[PDB]
């Protein structure tokens, strides 16, 4: 489909674990902070370099009701000296571009071609809706016909302080059908 | 840790159907792929299909298309592989496996014996067999007919057991694998090396590409002790 | 070592113009949106304008729409605010404030601008003796607090607002655990435990308003430590 050949990288491939070598049964899995209609995944304090690193921090966002708004916060490099120097986020074009599992690897997909009727506002408060500024947002539509799963990454595992290593953030947005 | 439990053995007549179950306990079931691989008696491994349960639709190898169904019951965390129009040639041990976020199938069921009685990447492995003594350096070769980048895994299979993953991404050792194992290669030529052979090493080793379905295996290298 | 330094302030005749500038240090300027907030003498905080990192999206308050223009040069780590057709109502300290995950997290000392010849609701006063747990409340509408997290500022007179609570209940590094914030529906409040004389100051709640497309502040509450 055209418009996809112009916005996504068809050659991109990654995995949930990345280069951490941690299997999913050893992830630190936890649920998003859900308040009213807003489900939030905040990695502000989850990814700092630790002795045991690299760890995988997976935030699970489970949606089965309409008009839910998802906010994801990924600390910027420089926010705290030394701790996020090598932090990276994927896709760079989030939330317009997301990762979906094709076969057994994560590849790029346009979120608007995945959850139709989605709303992505260009701004988050006064900021740009992009991990470049530290936070992304999108609002799911009143109706979803099919189960959908897509991922975001906020990886500080390549950052090293002392002998400590940062953790790898993962967001899984599991949108079960709703609205009939 | 994750455990996959399959249904019991089954004897079937030619032309009938068989359904093998696979119960996953521990870990997450709905968003990770379940794989089905069979192995005829004394033969190599053969990928049949896969399924990510939340999608409710499976993917299949052309050999079995129109003849097999892979389902998943999310309420019981149980995957099924149903194979119709059975043959004597379908006599094999059928394994289910699961990927765990590292793309490779690193969790395997015990296998289920089914006896029937009344443009794909080609992996080439050498030597077919290797006879060495303890303390000696072992070197196994594996070639891919098309570039697979670094999406290559090395399995150790003892008799009667399921494949055990030793190396993924060409050279990443699975946890618990001793350092005397090492992997190397990129593109089309890969090697598995055992720096000093130990008693537990003598088995049959397979390489497998997981760049693209249908996943394909080499015919293995039987590494046995020298007289 | 993040710092924001304004300049250009001074006395302007009613109807004249003035160019404010703010120069940034200590952080990647290209990774942060910027704001201008103004505080008239004796009064509270009023958001003026915002500009995104790439200058792709500018937003203004209707108080200043048509007269004010925000710009940035990231090669010069520069933020700018041209102010035209000024009025006595525009008399205020003009802070440049870096945008945070919630409300703006770092502020400059402010440029004094003198021109001479919809809101959050806070209690006007709050008091308590040392050691007590005092409460300051904040209520709004569904366009702000009904769909956006609250933030809390502490301003000692003569200095810039200091961020205490962002994103409802998060504390910036260096803020004691005795400060905590809660929020429910269109209501919210701030809790200050172990009250001490060092807390005697004004407190503002802040949240985004989707209808206004800008930051809204509370009128402010003066906490006196008895």
């Amino acid at each position: 489909g055209v418009d996809e050949l112009d916005k996504i990288d068809l050659s991109y491939e990654t995995t949930e674990s990345g280069d951490t070598a941690v299997s999913e049964d050893s992830y630190d899995k936890y649920a998003s902070q859900n308040t009213n209609k807003e489900y939030v995944c905040d990695f502000t304090d989850q990814l700092k370099p630790t002795e045991s690193g690299p760890k995988v921090k997976k935030c699970e966002v489970k949606v089965n009701e309409p008009l839910i708004k998802v906010k994801i916060i990924c600390p910027l490099k420089g926010s705290v000296e030394k701790l996020y120097d090598n932090i990276e986020y994927v896709p760079k074009k989030s939330p317009y571009v997301v990762l979906t599992k094709e076969e057994t690897k994560l590849k790029e997909k346009l979120l608007s071609k995945l959850i139709y009727g989605l709303l992505i506002s260009p701004t988050v408060n006064e900021k740009e809706n992009n991990f470049k500024e530290g936070v992304i947002e999108f609002t799911l539509p009143p109706v979803v016909h099919k189960a959908t799963v897509f991922y975001f990454i906020c990886d500080n595992s390549k950052t090293e302080d002392d002998n400590k290593k940062g953790n790898r953030g993962i967001v899984e947005v599991y949108v079960e059908p709703y609205g009939n | 840790q994750v455990q996959l439990v399959q249904s019991g053995a089954e004897v079937k007549k030619p032309g009938s159907s068989v359904k093998v179950s696979c119960k996953v306990s521990g870990g997450t079931f709905n968003t990770y792929a379940i794989i089905w691989v069979r192995q005829a008696p004394g033969q190599g491994l053969e990928w049949m299909g896969a399924i990510i349960p939340f999608q409710d639709r499976g993917q299949y190898a052309q050999k079995f298309q129109g003849r097999v169904t892979i389902t998943a019951d999310k309420s019981t965390s149980t995957a099924y592989m149903e194979l119709s129009s059975l043959r004597s040639e379908d006599t094999a041990v059928y394994y289910c496996a699961k990927e765990s976020g590292r793309a490779v199938a690193d969790r395997w069921g015990q296998g289920t014996l089914v006896t029937v009685s009344s443009s794909d990447i080609v992996m080439t492995q050498s030597p077919a067999s290797l006879a060495l003594s303890l303390g000696e350096r072992a070197t196994l070769y594996c070639r891919a007919s098309h570039s697979i980048s670094s999406w290559l895994a090395w399995y150790q299979q003892k008799p009667g057991k399921a494949p055990k993953l030793l190396i993924y991404k060409a050279s990443t050792l699975e946890s618990g694998v001793p350092s005397r194992f090492s992997g190397s290669g990129s593109g089309t030529e890969f090697t598995l090396t055992i720096s000093s052979l130990q008693p537990d090493d003598f088995a049959t080793y397979y390489c497998q590409q997981y760049k693209s379905y249908p996943w394909t295996f080499g015919q293995g290298t039987k590494l046995e002790i020298k007289r | 070592e993040v710092q924001l330094v304004e300049s250009g302030g001074g006395l302007v005749k009613p109807g004249g113009s003035l160019r404010l500038s703010c120069t940034a240090s200590g952080f990647p300027f290209t990774s942060y949106s910027m704001n201008w907030v103004r505080q008239a003498p004796g009064k509270g905080l009023e958001w003026v304008s915002s500009i995104t990192s790439s200058s792709a999206y500018v937003k203004y308050a209707d108080s200043v729409k048509g007269r004010f223009t925000i710009s940035r040069d990231n090669a010069k780590n520069l933020l700018s605010l041209q102010m035209n057709s000024l009025r006595v109502g525009d008399t205020a300290v003009y802070y440049c404030a870096r945008a945070g995950v919630g409300a703006p997290d770092y502020w400059g000392q402010g440029a004094q601008v003198t021109v001479s010849s919809s809101v959050l609701t806070q209690p006007p006063s709050a008091s308590g003796t040392p050691g007590q747990r005092v409460t300051i409340s904040c209520s709004g509408r569904s366009s702000n607090l009904g769909s956006n997290t609250v933030n809390w500022y502490q301003q000692v007179p003569g200095t810039a607002p200091k961020l205490l609570i962002y994103l409802k209940n998060q504390r910036p590094s260096g803020v004691p655990d005795r400060f905590s914030g809660s929020q429910s529906g269109t209501s919210a409040s701030l809790a200050i435990s172990g009250l001490q004389s060092d807390d005697d100051a004004d407190y503002y709640c802040a949240a985004w308003d989707d209808n206004l497309d800008g930051w809204v502040f509370g009128g402010g509450t003066k906490l006196t430590v008895l």
